[PDB]
RNA sequence: CUAGUAACGGCGAGCGAACCGGGAGCAGCCCAGCUUGAGAAUCGGGCGGCUGUGCCGUCCGAAUUGUAGUCUGGAGAGGCG
RNA sequence: CGCCCCACGAGGCGCCGUCAACGAGUCGGGUUGUUUGGGAAUGCAGCCCAAAUCGGGCGGUAGACUCCGUCCAAGGCUAAA
RNA sequence: CCGACUUUGUGAAAUGA
């Protein structure tokens, strides 16, 4: 953004160059999910199943104790940063099957 | 151990005197890559001897930021804005290095400069004989080309030691520069306890 | 049987002498050269030389 | 220069120079600093204080290069500035000085300077090094 | 397109579906040698995205490989030496299976190249990979370009060398910066040229 | 060069790299996936010819559980010039 | 130097805004063992758990939140020093 | 020696939730 202070020490210190915005390049899109990729990932979804812990998340979503929901996705996944996302995903598939 | 000498570090626990390296082959290595270099001038001939062209970086590292050097080549921006389409770019000479950014047009334009120059004075031979095609240039200049040798476009690595002579200012002497640079070292130290109390002046009031 | 210590490859061949040393010994060398009593006492035999 | 080394003068000798009693065998002391803190005891803690132990927290992966501060003194700045852009300059004209040019990223204070003023323009500054320009009428402008 | 169908399902590894098919087969490879012809992969797709084709030449063979860890072979559990090489029952061996099986395939096929390798299925005791060869005496394969360059003597038992897709997994290849930067060329490499006391002529 | 340094070590003996910088040389590439479907456009082998490290014709086979072509993220595919 | 004359195919360049497809028992996590300078774990390996597509790996102290810098793995080839 | 996870699938009852 905005470029440095000029002053060599401090808040956003450095020396003042003009700076620039960069155009877009590849891979800025990288993990963008595409029409054809989630047809596929959705239609095998249902066909192939649930795995036996997501089943068990999404049992703990329906009842609502979203602590051990998480807590489990992540003793299984492994990480907090996909355990929380996991938890995200299968609240979807529980508000879309409470949908309807 | 004895009399007051320094702690020592002797390395030499292992089995050293299997892997001592000899230097004797310097000149020898001096001597093969002097021959490496007339047999490949003769056969890149009249192409420039020190290869394709360098864009001028800065490096990293406080320690050498402001000190330019040559880099590996232009980007995709700066070969776009000279006018010089990617695939061709190598092909005459100029080096491309599609990792490199732009993050400044202080860099861009000096790059620019460097691009403009090479085809200022680059000459191009025909692909065959008579055809002179666009991008060529003409026999009448192309009967005087050399090859040069050297660095044929220097990079200078620090701007030049140049002390002008000025006034002193009265609001110039006035300038506390040390309190000035208390400051903002202040504030880089306050700098989360100042927004946390923003953050709850808002999160309450 | 073997030799004490045995020589070895990695002996302090080649010595390193200071560039401006060089210099300066090349310079009394040129000085020496000028001097005829200097040749003739190194052993040149000068007596017909013109200057 | 073997031909100098005492050990020609000490053929002959019996014991080349190492005594008859205490004879000159292996390690009677053991390999390097063997012993630093049991019977070389005296000699670290004679000759090196402070050897043995920790103090500090450490710093992983350090780099020296941020940790890179070249200083350059006040009575060194005037050699830096060309004679002749001293005389082109007078009481209220003064040269300025790029330190960062020369290579010096701070502006420490020791030493004299000349009563002419001369306005040094660096990275960093001390107390000292701006109360010795001020009051030798100079100014300082930071810059990076 | 159907791949993206096919490698999403074998994506989906817990479902029931693929529960099924992966026992009845996990059986099936368990009655059979441990080395065995098979005429076409049995996952198109990945076999695909690792350089298969369906070509003469490209052959696809089936090879089991036990689990667990590497038990050190000494004539008791005695290892003669200090206590810190003492231990027996918790070493593992420093190839992943993946290499294993393409080392066990190299061997026994003399007269074909291993191009990569990939996991097809598993069990409490035993892990199948199908390995992709490659018959680079055929003429089907010196007329292709993309793989001309396996016929060169200089690809000799990649496997044995550790040179294929599980060979730089172990050799720790995968990664570049610091956390990588001793395994190139190679860890021994690295380690000479650590080692070498370089006396300079004018030292 | 960093550097016997940061780090590691009954923090004892010891052990110990990397970034930056300067040099030598510098060249980047090709796949898999959505994409001929009026139509496998691909490849091998036997036989035959010639100009012979291959090309061509014919007949078999491989192959649609995908050979050839386009694509590789720096992109690309489309449409206009 | 000589005969052979380069297209409606491909590329480059300019614009558009629509798509924009990218490698799985793989990453990644636990524990064990080895190794490292890599220290709440440097690589590797065994076993168990086991993905993600407004995502994933890093930013040398484990942890959650906010922002920022950066790159795109789990397929392959590549002289020169 | 024994404990857990794994190959390890099927349905049924009785006691805890
Ligand atoms: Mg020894
Ligand atoms: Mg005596
Ligand atoms: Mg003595
Ligand atoms: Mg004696
Ligand atoms: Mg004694
Ligand atoms: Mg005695
Ligand atoms: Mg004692
Ligand atoms: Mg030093
Ligand atoms: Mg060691
Ligand atoms: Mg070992
Ligand atoms: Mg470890
Ligand atoms: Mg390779």
């Amino acid at each position: 953004s905005q470029p440095k202070s000029g002053l060599f020490v401090g808040i956003n210190k450095g020396h003042v160059v003009t700076k620039r915005e960069l155009p877009p390049r590849p891979s800025d899109r990288k993990g963008k999910g595409t029409k054809r990729v989630h047809f596929v990932r959705n239609l095998i979804r249902e066909v192939a199943g649930f795995a036996p812990y997501e089943k068990r998340i999404t049992e703990l979503l329906k009842v609502g104790k979203d602590k051990r929901a998480l807590k489990v996705a992540k003793r299984k996944l492994g990480t907090h940063k996909r355990a929380k996302k996991k938890r995200e995903e299968m609240s979807s598939v529980l508000r879309k099957m409470r949908s309807a | 151990v004895k009399h007051n000498n320094v702690i020592p570090n002797g390395h030499f626990k292992k089995h050293w005197q299997n892997y001592v390296k000899t230097w004797f082959n310097q000149p020898a290595r001096k001597q093969r890559r002097r021959i490496a270099r007339q047999k490949k001038a003769v056969k890149i001939f009249p192409r420039p001897t020190s290869g394709p062209l360098r864009p001028i970086v800065q490096c990293q590292t406080r320690k050498y930021n402001m000190k330019a050097r040559a880099g590996r080549g232009f980007t995709l921006e700066e070969l776009k804005s000279a006018g010089i389409p990617k695939k061709l770019a190598p092909t005459i000479g100029i080096s491309v290095d599609h990792r490199r950014k732009n993050r400044s047009l202080e860099g861009m334009q000096s790059n620019i400069q460097r691009l403009k120059t090479y085809k200022a004075k680059l000459v191009i031979f025909p692909r065959r004989a008579r055809k002179v095609k666009a991008g060529d240039s003409t026999p009448e200049e192309l009967a005087n080309a050399t090859q040069v040798q050297g660095d044929y476009m220097p990079i200078a690595r620090g701007e030049k030691r140049s002390v002008e002579v000025v006034k002193v200012t009265e609001e110039m002497k006035e300038f506390k520069a040390y309190g000035k640079l208390r400051v903002e070292r202040m504030n880089q130290r306050q700098l989360g306890a100042r927004q946390k109390k923003a953050a709850e002046a808002e999160k309450e009031e | 049987g073997r030799m004490f210590a045995p020589t070895r490859i990695w002996r302090k061949w080649h010595r390193r002498v200071n560039v401006r040393l060089r210099r300066v010994a090349v310079a009394s060398a040129l000085a020496a050269t000028a001097v005829p009593a200097i040749v003739t006492a190194r052993g040149h035999r000068i007596e017909s030389v013109p200057e | 220069t073997t031909r100098f080394k005492k050990n020609r003068k000490k053929r002959g000798h019996v014991s080349a120079g190492h005594g008859r009693v205490g004879k000159h065998r292996k390690h009677p002391g053991g390999r390097g600093n063997a012993g630093g803190m049991h019977h070389h005891r005296i000699l670290f803690d004679k000759y090196h204080p402070g050897y043995f132990g920790k103090v500090g927290m450490r710093y992983f992966h350090k780099l020296s290069n941020r940790f890179y501060t070249p200083t350059v003194n006040v009575e060194r700045l005037w050699s830096m500035v060309p004679s002749d852009k001293a005389a082109e300059a007078g009481g209220d004209k003064a040269p300025v000085v790029d330190v960062s040019q020369f290579g010096y990223f701070k502006v420490l204070g020791k030493g004299m300077l000349p009563e002419k003023p001369i306005v040094v323009k660096a990275k960093l500054i001390s107390k000292i090094a701006e109360k010795k320009i001020k009051a030798a009428g100079g100014a300082v402008v930071l810059v990076a | 397109g159907a791949y993206k169908f096919v490698s999403e399902l074998w994506r989906r590894k817990q479902s029931d579906v693929m529960r099924f098919v992966q026992r009845v087969r996990c059986w099936e490879y368990r009655q059979q040698p441990a080395i065995v012809r098979i005429t076409r992969p049995t996952r198109p797709d990945r076999a695909r995205r690792l350089g298969f084709k369906a070509k003469q030449g490209y052959v696809v063979y089936r090879i089991r490989v036990r689990r667990g860890g590497r038990k050190r072979p000494v004539p008791k559990g005695i290892v003669y030496g200090k206590p810190k090489h003492q231990g027996i029952t918790q070493l593992k061996f420093q190839r992943n299976k993946r290499s294993v099986a393409e080392e066990r395939a190299g061997r026994r096929l003399g007269g074909l190249r291993v191009l990569n390798s990939y996991w097809v299925n598993e069990d409490s005791t035993y892990k199948y990979f199908e390995v992709i060869l490659v018959d680079v005496a055929h003429s089907a394969v010196r007329n292709d370009p993309r793989i001309n360059w396996l016929c060169k003597p200089v690809h000799k038992h990649r496997e044995l060398r550790g040179l294929t897709s599980a060979g730089k997994k172990f050799r720790g290849l995968r990664g570049k910066g610091h956390r990588h930067h001793k395994n190139r060329p190679s860890r021994r490499a690295t380690w000479k040229r650590n080692q070498t006391v370089s006396l300079r002529r004018y030292r």
